C-alpha cells in the first residue's frame, strides 16, 4: 500500500516559471482522487475527457504532472482551442487532451512589496508553438531587416518579459498556479489503479 | 505487448549509402515519436537523432550531421533512417527507442529493440569509478556528476554483456516495476549517487547514468563490476 | 527602514538544552526570511530559508516557525559544535537588511577573490570576483561585506544581464559594479575610500535560477581583507 506522492508537488514551496515548466512522472502508487476533488481550496477546476464525479477506479498506465505560474487573466489561455500569447508562445495543449487542470490564487506567497520581477514570459517568436512543446532559448529576436549580430537595439528586443505582481494590484494582475494532469494509457500491466 | 526490431543491417564499404528499419508494435505509433541510439563495440551509448510525432521537427547530433536524414510513414508503423558517406567509424550497434508522446523530444525510457550490428571495411556527464571490485558481500557506491545543474532529471541503467541497457532508477531515485529493494540512490542539482547493498553473484554488469534535460542527450563512462 | 530586531543578544547553555532566538521585522514580510550561522574564521552557512524549509544537508534538529512578523528559531539540542553565531535577514524589499546577531556560549561552485588590500585614506580600489562552474548569466551576484567586530553588511547587487543596479543608501555616489559575461567575472570599482570602509568582502549567489532578483544567497566566497590607514 504506497500512496501516491502528491503532497510533493501540490505543496512544493517553489514552482517554476511558464516558459520553464517542471514536469513529474508519478508511477507505481495508490492515488485518492476524492480528497483533491473536495479541497475547497481551488479557485478553478475545470477540464475534460475524463468525469470527476467520483472516476477515480480506472487504471492508467502513467500520470504526469505540470506545474508554472500565471496570472488572472491569462487562465483562460490554458485550454484546448485557445489563442493568445501564453498559447501561442510558451504552452500549448492539443485539442484531443485526455486529462485535468487545477489553479488557484497564491497572492499571499507570490506578491512581494515594491515588485516581483523574477517570473518571466516569452513574447516574440518566429512562429507557434506545437503541443507539448518547451523552449528555453534565449536568442536574440530580429524584428526588421538589419540582422542584430548579437547585441541589442533598432529592432532587436530581448524575447523575455518579466511579470510584474505587487500585493495591491488587482485580482486580474495577481499570481495564479497551475497545475496540468495527464494519463498515459498503453498496453501495459498498468499498476497505477488507485482504490 | 511492445516490442521494437531492427531491419536492414549489412556490410558496405565506405563511400556507399545503407538505410535501416525500425517496426513499432503494442502502442500507438501514430503520435509518439521514436529515438535512435548507437553503440560502438567496446565503447559507451552515444544518442544519433529523434524525429517529431509529425514529422515536423528533426534534430541530429553532431557527428553526423549533413549525412543522416530521418524519415516517417504513419501508414505501416515503421521508421526509417537513411545514411550517407559512412566511414570507417561507424560501426556500431543501432537501437531505436521510445520517445515521448507529441512534441516531448526529451523522453526516453525502458523500451529498446534487439539491435542490428553494421560494419564499414553542451552538458557533460562523468561517472567515477571506471572499474570496481568487491567480495560476496560488500558494498558498492558509483558517483555521477554534471557540469550544470540539471533538476532532477537523472536515471541509471544496467547493461549485460551481448543484451540491451536495462533501467533500474529513474528520476531520482526512484524504484521501477520488478526491481529488487537492494538498488537505490539519492542526490540533486548536480551530485548523485548509486548505491548497492548486499551484493550478489548475479549483480556483476555495466552501469550508465544519462540525462534528460535538454535536447542534446549525454551518457556516462560507465563502470564495470566484477566479483573478485 | 525595514531593520529587524534580533533578540537575544547572547545566551548561554549546556549540552542537551533548548535555545530560542526571536527575529522581528517593522513591517510584515510574508514569508521571505533566511537563517544563517557563522564558525569562528569561517563564512556563514545557511540553514532555514523561506519560513521552515530545512535544507538539504542541515539535521532535522533544526526548525523554525513563524510568519508576517514574529519568526523563531529552535534547537532541540545542544551539541558542542552548535557554538556559533546566527543572523536573520529579510530578502522582499530594497535594500537588503540583515540581523544584529545572537551568541550561544558554553555554560560544483567555486568562487575566488583578489584585490584587498591597504591603500592610503581617499584613494581607489577594485575587486573582481571570479565564478565557474555553472551559467554565469543566469544567477544574480551580490556584494557583501562584515566588519572586523559586526555583522554582515548588504553593499550591492547586479541583475543576470546587467541592466539592472542596486546600490545601498552609505555607498551611493562613490561604488560602481559591473560584470563580464564574456569573462565570467564580476567587477566591484569603488573610491574615496574613508576609515570607516575597512571590512572583508564577500561575494554571494542564489541556488535558485534569478534573474533580476538576488534574494537568498546559498554560495559564499573566501573574502578579501581592505585595510585604510
Ligand atoms: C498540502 O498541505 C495542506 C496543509 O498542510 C493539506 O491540507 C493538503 O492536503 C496538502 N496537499 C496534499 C495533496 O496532500
Amino acid at each position: 500500500t504506497n500512496l501516491c506522492p502528491f503532497g510533493e508537488v501540490f505543496n512544493a514551496t517553489r514552482f517554476a516559471s511558464v516558459y520553464a515548466w517542471n514536469r513529474k512522472r508519478i508511477s507505481n502508487c495508490v492515488a485518492d482522487y476524492s480528497v483533491l476533488y473536495n479541497s475547497a481550496s481551488f479557485s478553478t477546476f475545470k477540464c475534460y475527457g475524463v468525469s470527476p464525479t467520483k472516476l477515480n477506479d480506472l487504471c492508467f498506465t502513467n500520470v504526469y504532472a505540470d506545474s508554472f505560474v500565471i496570472r488572472g487573466d491569462e487562465v483562460r489561455q490554458i485550454a484546448p482551442g485557445q489563442t493568445g500569447k501564453i498559447a501561442d508562445y510558451n504552452y500549448k495543449l492539443p485539442d484531443d487532451f485526455t486529462g485535468c487542470v487545477i489553479a488557484w490564487n497564491s497572492n499571499n506567497l507570490d506578491s512581494k512589496v515594491g515588485g516581483n520581477y523574477n517570473y518571466l514570459y516569452r513574447l516574440f517568436r518566429k512562429s507557434n508553438l506545437k503541443p507539448f512543446e518547451r523552449d528555453i532559448s534565449t536568442e536574440i529576436y530580429q524584428a526588421g531587416s538589419t540582422p542584430c549580430n548579437g547585441v541589442e537595439g533598432f529592432n532587436c528586443y530581448f524575447p523575455l518579459q518579466s511579470y510584474g505582481f505587487q500585493p495591491t494590484n488587482g485580482v486580474g494582475y495577481q499570481p495564479y498556479r497551475v497545475v496540468v494532469l495527464s494519463f498515459e494509457l498503453l498496453h501495459a500491466p498498468a499498476t497505477v489503479c488507485g482504490p | 505487448q511492445v516490442q521494437l526490431v531492427e531491419s536492414g543491417g549489412g556490410v558496405v564499404q565506405p563511400g556507399r549509402s545503407l538505410r535501416l528499419s525500425c517496426a513499432a508494435s503494442g502502442f500507438t505509433f501514430s503520435n509518439y515519436g521514436m529515438h535512435w541510439v548507437r553503440q560502438a563495440p567496446g565503447k559507451g551509448l552515444e544518442w544519433v537523432a529523434v524525429i517529431s510525432h509529425d514529422a515536423s521537427n528533426k534534430y541530429y547530433a553532431d557527428s553526423v550531421k549533413g549525412r543522416f536524414t530521418i524519415s516517417r510513414d504513419n501508414s505501416k508503423n515503421t521508421q526509417y533512417l537513411q545514411m550517407n558517406s559512412l566511414r570507417a567509424e561507424d560501426t556500431a550497434v543501432y537501437y531505436c527507442a521510445k520517445g515521448g508522446g507529441y512534441s516531448y523530444v526529451v523522453d526516453m525510457g525502458p523500451y529498446w529493440g534487439q539491435g542490428t550490428l553494421v560494419t564499414v571495411s553542451d552538458i557533460q556527464m562523468t561517472q567515477s569509478p571506471s572499474s570496481l571490485s568487491a567480495s560476496v558481500g560488500d558494498r558498492v557506491t558509483i558517483t555521477c556528476r554534471a557540469s550544470q545543474s540539471i533538476s532532477n532529471y537523472l536515471n541509471w541503467y544496467q547493461q549485460k554483456p551481448g543484451k540491451a541497457p536495462k533501467l533500474l532508477i529513474y528520476d531520482a531515485s526512484n524504484l521501477e516495476t520488478g526491481v529488487p529493494s537492494r538498488f537505490s540512490g539519492s542526490g540533486s542539482g548536480a551530485d548523485f549517487t548509486f548505491t548497492i547493498g548486499s551484493l550478489q553473484p548475479e549483480d556483476s554488469a555495466t552501469y550508465y547514468c544519462q540525462q534528460y534535460d535538454n535536447l542534446p542527450l549525454t551518457f556516462g563512462g560507465g563502470t564495470k563490476v566484477e566479483i573478485k
